[PDB]
């Protein structure tokens, strides 16, 4: 009724509030500034407080010490070599050898320890946020999902239970079956119920240019492994990352093979690694190396097949809980209907039948779409079907 | 600036009317609220005497840094042009949020301290494979395919424009999309249809040029490509030719087929990632549908099989009559002894004889177009 | 100006003043590839094969609206053929010649490469400076450049809508290269180029032996006999 | 452009009504039949609404307007019919005839008659014939003449009926969705005295529909979400009666008539009451409606229910009383140890690990501050049965040691653990209440108050805690024996006691740290009347208050009581009678805002908020009012909480751009407050902008106000991944932030969220705009927390058990007699719907389906299938009692 009185007392506040925030400022679309009232703190004390006594402290790495005596042989990044001293801030106690401090720029002495450098991609693998997957959703698989989890998490959960008894447990697991049956969206369970570190590493993110480049990334990647108290490392498709040696004439896929033997020095032997724990996956299983293959790297070695039937009834119910239905259908028949499939293939199923149900102009799918859907998706889609030659792995 | 999303009511209501009144009171009281500071407290002007005295702490050399390591209390390890890199401090005004590693930084002259960070300038691979604008017309050039249009507005255009489908169903989309046939036969044509369709970005990369000459920069170069594909918004990626990384080998390639190998196997993870993938879209396109690895095939990384089959006489005259629409055709000629002249003839032969008999019109200034010219137009296009 | 040096001081770099602008990097390019620039005067008896590539690049510049009136689209590449020494280089740079536009050719190399980018990632990234010199044309050699081709026309079959852009390709032995190159909706026109016969070879004779000191009385026609038809080099 | 040709209507009409001042005088049939052809041709040609563009009514106005202004004005005889040929058809273009100052002369052409039965010619037509025309008469015409002359002429008496037949052909017309613009007629037409138009479609509405009750329900519910104070006393006790005279659906009274309790009359909800106990029918829908009665929004109906038919159904109010309470133990003595939740989770202390080998070494962190938070590893953890056995060796080891509030604070523990319980929590403190210390048997008979929180069983009237009272001569045997009295019967309404109490209040004893906290106690218990609380407040407060200049323990204990017992009206009296009352120097004149705003939790009444800012904005105020203008924000943090998202993101984009971006001390050291009792859910975009604040902690001011929204920024209950932004406050602050003031204060701050694994609804919000108290539980700590002095002696009382109106947590419960039933849920987001197609849309969340007692979480709305059809009360109110029918085969 009051078309104006609703339309103008409106937009003149519409406006307004800019009208208004531009008085209080938030305006001025930055090149990479502050929220105008955020910085009040060094409004005025931290402009000569933070700039006026600091100073820059050039960072710089130790060569050696020398025995009676300070004089520390320190070194920088491009310029020479020096004898340098403490300051009155430090204990000479950890100033090691090999180690970044940070340097003054006129007397050249030495303030605080660093960190040492970590290569940035490497920091990049690690995950810092996990998905959303529950074990609830990799139903069909269940012993194989105990078999992991005991030891995946229970001496994490509870170190005391192989303490009392006295064994270490093991450390190492690969995870193999045919494509689409599990491994991936298993792990993905593992990082949303884990709480260490899971730095996840795929094998074809190693291949560099250079030479002998990926095995300085393995190296730092198990340093930064080794800071940690307890971790987890993912591997994804290590076929690239290695198969075995062959070399005959013109030595080819060496830089590959160097990767690879640096990640066997790294797993085992002179300073084991200590709570560290990895995880293998791969598509084909056949072309890794035997010393690879060798417990103490890779002991358990967990078998994921198709599901019998009742695991394919349990991948129906888990996929299809969420799907507005016709109530009275029965999945045990199509369970019936698809021997040889996988749960990507059973997602499509159902997945493709809502399709059907949102064909023509139903709400509620029916049985027969389920089975306009088992023929395409199974039958139709037959020729090409991804599974036989990887049930051999060849 | 996102002040108040309710709109619900969309009426003249009371609601509508108190809603901005409510607003009216909170913003005349932010307005003289604030009138308060500046009658009362002139010292700080907070326009420009806060600002300028920002721009008194900086200096007016501001040297470029690189992020490579964080420390919480304001100070870092930031890299020097030259490469010497320090442990200088950052300032207050500095937006603690957007600094990561790897990032721009503004630097002092002076000390080299954190003045500020730099929204980074683009361009290097983006626009490079970005699709500016609605490359051709509407689905109505496409005639006579009609079923397969059905399926790609289904896994494609009806997620899109419809969200509320699959919601009252209780599902999502297929994820992959994957196009096979013969050559010539509309595969890109369909893709320059959805991309007049769609609103978001699109991208395209031919399959042969994944390919590279130097090691791991062909997979390095995948995991960029689906970094600017996700990191933008709910996108469409494009790939046509995804037989030819398969079938041709390449004296630039120092790697052999265990390094396209490789490209396909951080591919293969590409497509189906244990990292939340998004609102990515994957449109894919071949003839040799048959000689590539399975494992990329495999439903759950490439939902929906579309073959295309060679078009029927019905379906050719409908595509004469697309070829034939805006040009002065001549009453001599008849279309149908034009169709049975090849049993498998494609679109692009429809298309190319049609544009060179316009040739063989332009040779001779005409304007209208006569029989002869398709008698030999089809000797042209056709045989030799 | 983007891209242009500057004048500047040092003691608080205040920027002083705009200097000279940068030379161009496709004029840096085609300066180092020094391809021999040509004319329809120097052309030995191939008149037919000019009216056909007039027919396909002098039209669609001066008359793109001619095409318009038939409502047929613009013809977009180009295949030369026949035995090398025939032509090719000096016809295809005369045709841009004189038409005015941008004759760009590519090599592959790898000098060429730090004017285009640092590693210019695809074939792609010249289309920037193509645009930026938009009534250009696209030139290539003799399974690279064939791909390359084939990168080329994917774009420009409707992904890019600045026109004036051609490519050309020229080789010899038409059957040798790729047959997906080989569908017909792709190429526009492919030109034969034969070797000289006794009249096409005493025209060559006629424009070559112009820079010469002759002697009065030279008989050429007897020389053009004399030499069986190789080529024109 | 196509002319000429077809020209009938601009030439006939050109010319007869040009011919009709030539024909209105001497041609007596040529007046009245060229009118009738006038009448029928413009009516039937103008009726269709799909040529808009008609070819008379924005055609015949270029000479047909001043043949009007000289027909009907300048003609002076007009008889009976001519009237019904003449205003019939110069009244159906006039909005468009005229312009847009129309609004002063509808009536020139209309009053001289409205011609007969107007909908006759508007009975096809939707809104072009007289709707917006009838919009054009309740816009400016009813304004001008209901200003100050609404009983009175034609202007008022016809425009009932006039308005009331349009509202009828609203209506009548499709039953599309027009029937909200009643509302927008009903409501514009009279603004204030909204009754006497709802008198005249009310009963229209009891004959309109049953069907379309729902909606245009949910949007007279939607206008009286927050309104004027006479609009909303008006306009919902007219909202009253719609499913009691018209629908039959009867059974969202109480929880949407808590609505109409409090600011239009209090005896109006226990005639509704009595509203209740008339539709006598079974038990589902009469259990149903008085399960909420107890401990869902609110107290006092306890000696209501026994009439002269106690056999069970007026003994269901035991079962009220305690034995659905006892559901609500049932809970977590079956629902939630079947679940997760073993006897010692334990383990969040064990999740703080990683600090001895991050960066360096451990062993070092030995503060005896640190066990402070170390006795909320058995308190925290151990709510909702998680009784523990030599479990408590925490409490009782650091109960012999030191700190006498920490001797009060682990035997106060034990009512944190034992909660909603009246069978052994009286048992289970006197184990260790037989200590003979001043602390022990005060912080544990403080917790016996506690474990009967809502039982309001024989417990205490006098037993327990008037024993722990009558004991005084010194320290918290007289303080911590009247909290847990106002605590457990802060929802009685009884008289007694507080009379026991109200000699605390006289008393005029020197301990102010009982006599402040006295009124914190008093006030829980009354929100009405009993004007004498208030007068023995204020007799203290002039002999003790006002000869002295000192702390906030008199500003932030004493006046706030009094705004517990003058909560919840928008009368605007109260502030004339607390306002008046302490007329005085400003330190005692702190209290202008307290009963001022306090009666204004939510509402809208923005007039208020602009009279609460526009006082004293800044004023630059050199050390004299930053207490009082901290309280001024203290009072903004109503109004904001239940608008239904209009001043949340007004706070957000208004409080963070004025005071703690640009303010010196309401934003450096309280104004974050607002985001600690706005909320206790939590949204990223202040989730992850107090932060910036925050882990900048900034100690050049007084850093304990950081370090105050450190513990107070973790106030957000419903658990979250939020481990990362406070373990690594806890990380840095190991070194940083010490441990000397804030060892307790960052394990405060962890252990806070997920104490349990549910009991969090605290929000003052269970459903939708429920109330619920805790405007008396969960507010005197946010008013506590003012700078200091009481992180270390005297908030140890409040910082362990201020708020406990934890009215649980879920909303799945079956509630069969034999209880046997599990669930048919499917939990979704919550909703978006305010007017769509038939079926609307309710939500969007369709992935999750269970059929157990699990989580609830703020935002979602949980909705059925089975078509077990939920007749029992059909929006919310988590004890469905989930009956069944299957009239669909
Ligand atoms: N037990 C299961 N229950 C439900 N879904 C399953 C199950 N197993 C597999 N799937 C489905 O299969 C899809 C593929 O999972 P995943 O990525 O782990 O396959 P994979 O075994 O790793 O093979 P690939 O290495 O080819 O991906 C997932 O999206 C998942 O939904
Ligand atoms: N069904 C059709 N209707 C109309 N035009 C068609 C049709 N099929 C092909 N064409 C024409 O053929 C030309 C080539 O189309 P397109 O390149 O999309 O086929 P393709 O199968 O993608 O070929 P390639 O196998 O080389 O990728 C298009 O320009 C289009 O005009
Ligand atoms: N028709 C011709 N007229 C004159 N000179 C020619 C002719 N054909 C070839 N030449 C000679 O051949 C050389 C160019 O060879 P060309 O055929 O253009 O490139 P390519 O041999 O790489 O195909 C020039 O030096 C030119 O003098
Ligand atoms: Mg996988
Ligand atoms: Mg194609």
């Amino acid at each position: 009724t009051y078309s104006r009185q609703i339309k103008q007392v409106e937009d003149d506040i519409q406006q307004l509030l800019k009208k208004i925030n531009e008085l209080t400022g938030i305006k001025e679309s930055d090149t990479g500034l502050a929220p105008p009232a955020l910085w009040d703190l060094a409004a005025d004390k931290q402009t000569l407080q933070s700039e006026q006594p600091l100073q820059v402290a050039r960072c710089t790495k130790i060569i050696n010490a020398d025995s009676e005596d300070p004089k520390y042989i320190i070194n920088v990044k491009q310029f020479a070599k020096f004898v340098v001293d403490l300051s009155d801030q430090v204990a000479p106690t950890d100033i090691e050898e090999g180690m970044r401090v940070g340097v003054d720029r006129n007397k050249y002495q030495i303030h605080i320890p660093l960190p040492p450098k970590i290569d940035p991609t490497v920091t990049m693998m690690q995950v810092e946020e996990k998905p959303d997957v529950t074990y609830s959703d990799v139903g069909g698989c269940k012993e194989q999902i105990e078999k992991l989890r005991e030891v995946v998490e229970t001496p994490l959960l509870h170190p005391e239970r192989f303490v009392n008894l006295g064994i270490e447990p093991p450390k190492g697991v690969l995870l193999f079956g045919p494509p689409g049956t599990g491994k991936t969206l298993c792990a993905r369970a593992v990082a949303n119920r884990t709480d260490a570190c899971f730095i996840r590493v795929i094998g074809s993110e190693l291949v560099q240019k250079y030479v002998g480049e990926g095995a300085r990334m393995v190296r730092e990647l198990f340093e930064m492994a080794r800071t940690k108290k307890a971790c987890l490392i993912f591997f994804d498709e290590i076929d690239a990352i290695g198969g075995a040696r062959f070399d005959d004439g013109a030595g080819g896929d060496n830089e590959v093979q160097r990767t690879m033997l640096e990640l066997i020095n790294q797993l085992d032997g002179f300073d084991p690694r200590g709570n560290i724990k990895v995880l293998m996956a791969t598509n084909r299983p056949d072309t890794l190396d035997p010393a690879l293959m060798r417990p103490g790297r890779l002991d358990r070695k967990i078998e994921f097949s198709l599901p019998d039937l009742e695991g394919r009834t349990h991948i129906f119910k888990i996929h299809a809980r969420s799907m507005s239905v016709e109530r009275d259908i029965r999945f045990e028949l199509l369970a019936r209907l698809c021997p040889n499939s996988t749960g990507a293939e059973i997602r499509s199923v159902c997945t493709e039948a809502g399709m059907f149900a949102i064909r023509a102009r139903r709400k509620i799918a029916t049985e027969k779409d389920f089975l306009e859907a088992v023929n395409k998706v199974i039958k139709s889609y037959a020729k090409f079907s991804a599974t036989p030659r990887y049930m051999t792995y060849n | 600036a996102s002040k108040l999303p309710l709109v619900t009511p969309h009426t003249q209501c009371r609601l509508k009317l108190l809603k901005l009144e409510r607003i009216k009171d909170y913003l005349l009281m932010e307005e003289e609220f604030i009138r308060n500071q500046e009658q009362m407290k002139p010292l700080e002007e907070k326009q420009e005497e806060e600002r300028s005295k920002v721009d008194d702490l900086r200096g007016t050399p501001m040297s470029v840094g690189t992020l490579e390591e964080i420390i919480d209390d304001n100070h870092a390890i930031v890299s020097t042009s030259v490469g010497s890199e320090h442990y200088v401090s950052i300032l207050s005004f500095v937006d603690k949020d957007l600094l990561e590693p790897g990032c721009s930084v503004l630097l002092n002259h002076k000390v080299h301290a954190v003045i500020g960070v730099l929204m980074d300038d683009t361009d290097p691979l983006v626009t490079v494979m970005k699709v500016e604008k609605a490359p051709q017309e509407t689905y109505a050039d496409i005639g006579g395919l009609d079923n397969q249009i059905q399926e790609i507005k289904e896994s494609v255009e009806l997620p899109l424009t419809h969200p509320e489908y699959y919601e009252e169903m209780g599902i999502k989309p297929p994820k992959g999309v994957i196009l096979y046939g013969p050559p010539g036969t509309g595969k890109t044509l369909l893709a320059k249809a959805v991309a007049n369709q769609t609103s978001a970005t699109f991208l395209r990369v031919v399959g042969s040029e994944l390919i590279q000459k130097y090691l791991g920069d062909g997979p390095k170069l995948v995991r960029e490509l689906f970094r600017v594909a996700e990191e933008h918004a709910p996108s469409i990626v494009f790939i046509d030719e995804i037989d030819a990384i398969g079938t041709k080998r390449y004296d630039s390639n120092s790697g052999g087929e265990r390094e396209i190998q490789r490209t396909m196997l951080e591919l293969l993870n590409q497509l189906d990632g244990f990292d939340s993938r998004g609102d990515v879209k994957v449109i894919m396109a071949t003839n040799r549908i048959e000689t590539l690895d399975p494992a990329l095939i495999r439903p759950g990384r490439i939902d929906r099989k579309i073959e295309f089959p060679l078009p029927d006489e019905k379906t050719k005259k409908r595509i004469f009559q697309i070829h034939t629409s805006r040009m002065t055709l001549a009453d001599d000629v008849t279309l149908d002894d034009l169709i049975m002249a090849k049993d498998d003839l494609s679109g692009a032969d429809i298309k190319a004889i049609c544009t060179e008999a316009g040739l063989m019109a332009l040779r001779e200034r005409r304007m209208k177009v006569t029989n002869e010219d398709f008698k030999k137009s089809k000797e042209n296009v056709l045989y030799k | 100006t983007p891209n242009c040096r500057v004048a500047l001081r040092n003691d608080s770099y205040t920027l002083h003043k705009i200097l000279p602008n940068k030379v161009d990097p496709l004029v840096s390019l085609m300066m180092v590839e020094k391809v021999p620039d040509s004319t329809y005067e120097m052309i030995g008896g191939l008149d037919k094969q000019i009216k056909e590539i007039k027919e396909v690049i002098e039209l669609p510049v001066k008359h793109p609206e001619l095409f318009e009136a038939l409502g047929i689209a613009q013809p977009k590449g180009v295949l030369l053929y026949g035995p090398p020494g025939t032509g090719k280089t000096l016809l295809a740079r005369a045709v841009a010649h004189h038409t005015d536009c941008t004759f760009i050719r590519v090599s592959g190399s790898e000098l060429v490469q730090k004017f285009i980018g640092e590693g210019a990632r695809m074939v792609r990234e010249l289309f920037v400076m193509a645009r930026e010199h938009a009534p250009s044309i696209i030139f290539m050699d003799e399974s690279e450049v064939q791909r390359t081709m084939l990168e080329l026309l994917n774009q420009l079959d409707g992904f890019e809508a600045t026109k004036n852009i051609k490519v050309i390709m020229a080789t010899n032995r038409i059957d040798i290269l790729d047959s997906a190159l080989l569908r017909p909706g792709r190429i526009d026109r492919k030109i034969e180029f034969p070797p000289p016969n006794e009249e096409a070879r005493l025209d060559i004779l006629k424009i070559h032996s112009r820079k010469m000191n002759l002697t009065r009385g030279i008989n050429l026609r007897k020389i053009a006999e004399l030499m069986p038809g190789a080529s024109g080099a | 452009m196509e002319e000429g040709g077809r020209d009938k209507a601009p030439v006939q009409p050109q010319q007869s009504p040009a011919a009709a001042p030539g024909g209105t005088d001497e041609k007596p049939s040529g007046k009245e039949r060229r009118d009738a052809g006038d009448k029928d041709k413009e009516q039937e040609l103008s009726e269709e609404d799909k040529q808009l563009q008609d070819e008379l009514e924005m055609l015949v106005e270029r000479l047909g307007e001043k043949d009007t202004s000289l027909y009907r004005p300048a003609l002076e005889e007009l008889r009976r019919q001519i009237r019904s040929s003449t205003t019939s058809m110069t009244s159906v273009p006039k909005p468009l005839k005229f312009l847009r100052p129309h609004y002063g002369k509808l009536k020139e052409i209309y009053e001289n008659m409205a011609p007969g039965e107007n909908k006759r010619f508007a009975a096809d037509i939707i809104s072009v014939l007289a709707m917006t025309m009838s919009g054009e008469r309740e816009c400016l015409k009813y304004r001008l003449v209901g200003s100050q002359e609404e009983l009175a002429s034609w202007g008022h008496e016809y425009v009932r009926h006039l308005a009331g037949e349009v509202a009828k052909e609203w209506q009548e017309l499709d039953d599309a969705e027009k029937v909200q613009r009643e509302p927008l007629l009903t409501l514009v037409k009279e603004i204030v005295p909204y009754n006497m138009a709802h008198n005249a479609e009310h009963e229209a509405c009891d004959l309109l529909m049953e069907i379309e009750q729902v909606d245009m329900l949910e949007k007279d519910i939607d206008e009286n979400a927050y309104a004027k104070v006479c609009l909303y006393l008006t306009s919902c006790v007219n909202y009253v009666p719609e499913p009691e005279n018209s629908a039959l659906l009867r059974c969202a009274l109480g929880v949407f008539r808590k609505f109409s309790r409090f600011p239009e009359a209090l005896r109006l909800a226990l005639m509704l009451n009595d509203m209740e106990l008339v539709e006598d029918i079974f038990t589902s829908c009469k259990d149903v409606v008085v399960q909420k009665q107890m401990a869902f929004m609110l107290g006092r109906h306890g000696v209501f229910l026994e009439l002269s038919e106690d056999v069970e159904e007026y003994e269901d109010l035991t079962e009220i009383m305690s034995n659905v309470q006892l559901n609500s133990n049932f809970l977590a003595l079956a629902r939630e140890l079947d679940i997760m939740e073993p006897k010692v989770p334990d383990d969040i202390y064990k999740t703080h690990l990683e600090n001895n080998r991050f960066g360096g070494s451990g062993s070092q962190v030995d503060s005896a501050r640190m066990n402070l938070a170390s006795s909320f590893v058995n308190g925290f953890v151990n709510a909702a049965f998680g009784q523990d056995k030599l479990l408590t060796d925490d409490g009782n080891k650091w109960l012999y040691k030191n700190k006498d509030h920490g001797m009060l604070s682990a035997a106060a523990s034990l009512g944190m653990i034992l909660l909603w319980d009246v069978d052994g929590g009286l048992t289970q403190i006197d184990k260790y209440l037989y200590s003979s210390e001043d602390y022990i048997k005060s912080g544990a008979l403080l917790a016996c108050g506690i474990v009967n929180s809502g039982v309001r069983n024989e417990c205490d009237p006098a037993l327990a805690l008037l024993s722990d009272y009558v004991l005084h001569n010194s320290n918290t045997m007289r303080l911590g024996s009247i909290f847990g009295l106002g605590l457990a019967y802060a929802g009685s309404n009884r008289e007694d006691v507080l009379t026991l109490l109200l000699p605390v209040m006289g008393d005029s004893k020197s301990s102010m740290e009982v006599a402040g906290v006295t009124a914190l106690a008093c006030g829980m218990i009354a929100v009405g009347s009993c004007n004498g609380d208030v007068t023995s407040t204020i007799l203290q407060t002039i002999m003790e208050k006002s000869e002295t200049e000192l702390k906030d323990t008199y500003a932030r204990w004493l006046p706030l009581g009094l705004g517990l017992n003058h909560l919840g009206k928008g009368e605007a009296i109260e502030a004339i009678l607390a306002a008046l009352e302490v007329v005085s120097e400003p330190f005692r004149s702190f209290a202008n805002t307290l009963v001022d705003v306090c009666a204004y939790a939510g509402s809208g009444n923005v007039l208020k908020v602009q009279q609460l800012l526009h006082i004293c904005s800044e004023h630059f105020d050199s050390k004299e009012k930053e207490e009082d203008k901290d309280k001024k924000e203290k009072k903004d943090k109503d109004k904001k909480e239940a608008p239904a998202d209009m001043g949340a993101h007004q706070g957000v984009a208004v409080l963070g751009i004025a005071l703690i971006a640009m303010g010196e001390e309401i934003g450096a050291e309280m104004a974050l407050r607002t985001f600690g009792h706005l909320l206790r859910y939590g949204e990223p975009t202040l989730r992850r902008a107090v932060p910036l604040a925050l882990a900048l902690i900034s100690v050049s001011n007084p850093r304990l106000n950081i370090l105050d929204t450190l513990s107070k920024f973790s106030h957000d209950a419903d658990p979250e991944v939020s481990y990362n932004s406070i373990f690594a406050m806890g990380m840095v602050g190991s070194g940083t932030n010490n441990a000397r003031l804030a060892a307790m204060l960052r394990q405060l701050a962890q252990y806070h969220a997920k104490d349990p694994n549910n009991l969090f609804m605290v929000r003052l919000a269970q459903g939708l705009t429920h109330l619920g108290k805790g405007t008396l539980t969960l507010c005197p700590y946010h008013s506590d927390r003012q700078l200091m002095s009481q992180v270390a002696v005297a908030g140890l009382l409040t910082v362990l058990v201020s708020f406990l109106d934890v009215r649980n947590i879920i909303l799945g419960k079956s509630h069969y007699v034999l209880y046997g039933l599990v669930a048919a849920m499917q939990p979704r987001m919550l909703v978006t719907f305010d007017e769509e197609l038939r079926p609307l849309p309710v939500s969007v969340r369709v992935g999750q389906a269970v059929d157990v007692v699990g989580q609830a979480g703020k935002p979602k709305t949980i909705t059925g299938f089975q078509t077990h059809t939920t007749p029992v009360l059909l929006a919310h109110g988590e004890r469905a009692e989930l009956a069944t029918e299957e009239f669909l085969p």
